[PDB]
């Protein structure tokens, strides 16, 4: 109909998400009406400038943006100065689902960048001349998978990646972050990525990690970053990640996981919080919103019969809607929320998220959700990796060529 | 000495007490990728650490660098553990590391290395007598700090410090009822202390969760934690809860009121309660309403749930194709 408003966040019925305070100011309430007025005028901007709504990916302005950050990065990225390789793997990342083809000779600069960060015992560092670390580590091997060819793969020393992740394994199934670091279920996760992309898992590699990850599940029924701790989004994805990927998801209260996460999508902003009671963030497209393809999956596997054959459970609109008019900065590149300054890594995540708002898959079946012209359309990506499902194929096949160290 | 915010700062290059030491510029290679144009400051800093580190110096001025040098990138694991490193080889006192620490904590809070070397340094020290004063002043900076509640965490469990935090939580649920931070420490203390299977102390909590529900029906911690402490026995194993919710109906509805609703009789079906399938159509129903009208955002998930409880709870469920 003509009246009809086709954007879920511009209907008459949407001023009614907003928030309920019961007349009790707490610091909480107060943050939380500050971020949805400023979202309302957003929203309510093409109404009071009295022009038709128009949801376009900025595409151009976000590949020059990238395309400019491989190469080179300002001083406001001094704070990753130790993160190097989480740089190289955003940017690609962004890249990749905007379709956009890797130079050979980026590649190659990349490959040999990564082999700089290389540890000779074993992971990769921040930057060169850095120790290892299971962050850049996780970061440098998608990097290297997403540019996927013979030159990349072969960087990856194996036999000293194995080396590595055993020195950091703890007895009761944890892992470290780093020599004298510390231990939550990033590392789990970090450990498992890597370990399963280059077919390097032993036997006993990861004996305990699934029943420690499953401790770190809490009363909220998300997931902590170590045992007693608030369920936050980051660490929810790391573990259900971690787990599928030892074929354990049925370690965690899968029932008590998926109430959690789907009330973490925000009634009136339409994107995800990290944990109740705090704040939008576009990032949490990728982080929370990604838990719902992997807990699709694990149901599936259980044969739950009353499973969506076209959707994902949580509201694939407003997740659009969120990223597309709030998350976007018009010179390139994205952000949190709307006041924040873009950077690679909302960049990365906002877009991973709005790729899997678009794209359902479930065996045979296949949907699609574009919101906005039809060119918004990214391409896939693969929900436990965070890289194309080609480049995860790819990788596993050419490292299923090679024998587990050891043998 | 020389603080790296001081107008009187000076570049390491230009330090005569340094003048033996050739700085050791980054490897980046031939042709560079997400290549940082560092300040001056910066790489300066950086190509003295790189020195250093390199030779591993284990001198009074490496350790003042790994000062200036974790200022710049508090990230920087690697400057991290030279420093400890240098702080055993030099047998620096671990108080005043104790004062340095806290110190940059308090600047930069969200940080994950200055939280894990504060912690080896009270393991270091076996001495937790600073910690919950000193992370009870980061809570009043920000309440939700989740560094600060982990290692509030470590320590009441490492050193069983467990008497006072109770009250603690109390008084954060007085200054903000909705911080699920401190909701999430409650259990935290219940669960180590008494438990929850003591008949009093869940009768308590409940009693404690649906006064405050009834302050701020529409604060989702308090919905959740209530969940949270009855799910594990089963909601249906409460009998008075339902009835007692559906008298906040009227005037303290909510979706998390209905939404709750839904969890019990969801529960109920799952043991074959007495009235199998009015509490199917009451739950059906109520699947509806939060779908369509209540709680939209998550049309999805609760228009799953209403499918699921159909497939394995109608009276056509168990029985068998040809009849
Ligand atoms: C305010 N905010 C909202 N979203 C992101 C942020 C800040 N984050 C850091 C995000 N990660 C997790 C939290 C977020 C909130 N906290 C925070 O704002 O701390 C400061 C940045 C102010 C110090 C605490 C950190 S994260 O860096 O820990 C992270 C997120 C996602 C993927 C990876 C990582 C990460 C990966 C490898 C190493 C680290 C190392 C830091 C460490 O463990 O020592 C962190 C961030 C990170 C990178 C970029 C870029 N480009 C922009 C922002
Ligand atoms: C693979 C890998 C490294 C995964 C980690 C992903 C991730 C997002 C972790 C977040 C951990 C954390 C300390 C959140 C608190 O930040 P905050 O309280 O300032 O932000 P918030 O208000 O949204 O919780
Ligand atoms: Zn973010």
């Amino acid at each position: 109909p003509v009246w009809s408003e086709p954007l879920y966040s511009l209907r008459p019925e949407h001023a009614r998400e907003r928030l309920q305070d019961d007349s009790v100011e707490t610091v909480t309430s107060i943050e939380q009406a500050k971020v949805e007025e400023k979202i309302q005028e957003v929203f309510s901007s093409y109404k009071f400038n009295h022009l038709v709504p128009r949801l376009v990916l900025q595409r151009e302005k976000h590949f020059h943006y990238l395309k400019r950050g491989l190469r080179q990065l300002t001083d406001a990225y001094e704070c990753l100065d130790a993160s190097r390789p989480w740089l190289c793997y955003w940017i690609l990342h962004s890249l990749e689902l905007l379709d956009e083809p890797i130079p050979q000779i980026v590649a190659t600069d990349v490959c040999q960048f990564l082999e700089l960060c290389q540890s000779p015992d074993g992971g990769f560092g921040g930057g060169p001349g850095q120790y290892p670390h299971l962050a850049p580590t996780y970061a440098a091997v998608n990097a290297l998978c997403i540019i996927g060819t013979e030159e990349a793969y072969n960087v990856i020393n194996r036999e000293k990646l194995l080396q590595y992740l055993y020195s950091l394994k703890q007895p009761d199934g944890s892992f470290l972050m780093h020599v004298g670091g510390e231990v939550d279920v990033r590392s789990a996760y970090c450990a498992a990525s890597v370990a399963s992309l280059t077919n390097i898992i032993t036997p006993d590699l990861f004996e305990g990690t699934a029943e420690w990850i499953a401790r770190c599940q809490n009363w909220e029924g998300g997931i902590g970053g170590v045992p007693g701790m608030e369920a936050h989004g980051g660490y929810t994805f790391c573990g259900l990640a971690a787990l599928v990927i030892l074929k354990k998801e049925r370690s965690l209260n899968l029932k008590s996981l998926l109430q959690w996460v789907t009330s973490r999508q925000m009634r009136f902003e339409g994107g995800f919080q990290g944990r109740c009671n705090k704040l939008v963030d576009g990032c949490y497209s990728f982080w929370q919103a990604g838990l719902l393809p992997l807990l699709h999956r694990a149901l599936h596997a259980q044969g739950d019969p009353a499973l969506s054959m076209s959707h994902w459970m949580f509201h694939q609109q407003a997740l659009q809607e969120y990223i597309l008019m709030c998350c976007q900065c018009p010179a390139g590149g994205l952000l949190d929320k709307p006041g924040k300054s873009r950077d690679f890594y909302h960049t990365c995540y906002c877009l991973s998220g709005l790729s899997i708002a678009q794209h359902f898959g479930s065996g045979a079946m296949l949907h699609d959700v574009v919101m906005g012209v039809p060119e918004n359309v990214l391409q896939p990506t693969h929900p436990v990796y965070n890289i194309g499902p080609d480049k995860v194929i790819q990788a596993t096949t050419h490292f299923l060529q090679k024998p587990v160290p050891g043998f | 000495f020389l603080s790296l915010d001081s107008p009187t700062y000076v570049l390491y290059r230009d330090r005569a007490e340094w003048a033996d030491i050739d700085p050791v510029p980054q490897n980046d290679g031939p042709s560079p990728v997400v290549q940082i144009i560092y300040s001056e400051k910066f790489r300066d800093v950086y190509d003295y650490f790189r020195a250093v580190l390199q030779r591993d110096e284990r001198s009074e001025r490496a350790f003042k660098l790994t000062r200036d040098a974790i200022e710049l990138n508090a990230a920087n694991y690697t400057v991290w553990h030279f420093r400890r490193v240098l702080l055993r080889s030099l047998q620096k006192d671990l108080q005043e590391e104790m004062n340095y620490i806290i110190a940059i904590i308090e600047e930069q809070p969200k940080n994950y290395q200055v939280w894990h070397h504060r912690r080896v340094l009270v393991e270091w020290l076996k001495d937790p007598s600073q910690e919950l004063e000193f992370i009870a002043d980061i809570l009043n900076q920000d309440a939700k700090n989740y560094h600060a509640w982990q290692h509030r965490q470590w320590v009441i469990q490492e050193f069983r410090l467990w008497d006072n935090e109770l009250q603690y939580v109390d008084q954060l649920l007085k200054e903000d009822v909705r911080n699920n931070s401190v909701w999430n420490q409650r259990h935290f203390v219940i669960s180590n202390t008494t438990g929850y299977s003591d008949r009093a102390v869940l009768e308590r909590e409940v009693q404690y969760t649906l006064e405050m529900i009834k302050l701020v029906p529409h604060n989702e911690s308090a919905w959740n934690y209530l969940k949270g402490i009855l799910q594990d026995r089963g909601l249906s194993r409460y009998p008075n809860l339902l009835n007692q919710l559906l008298d906040l109906q009227p005037s303290h509805s909510s979706p998390y009121l209905i939404a709750f609703l839904v969890d019990i009789y969801e529960d109920m079906l799952e043991n074959q309660c007495d009235n199998k399938e009015d509490i199917l159509n009451k739950a059906l129903e109520l699947c509806e309403i939060l779908a369509k009208e209540k709680d939209t955002i998550r049309k999805e998930y609760w228009r799953y749930i209403g499918r699921s409880l159909q497939s394995k709870h109608s009276r056509e469920s168990d029985i068998p194709a040809s009849v």
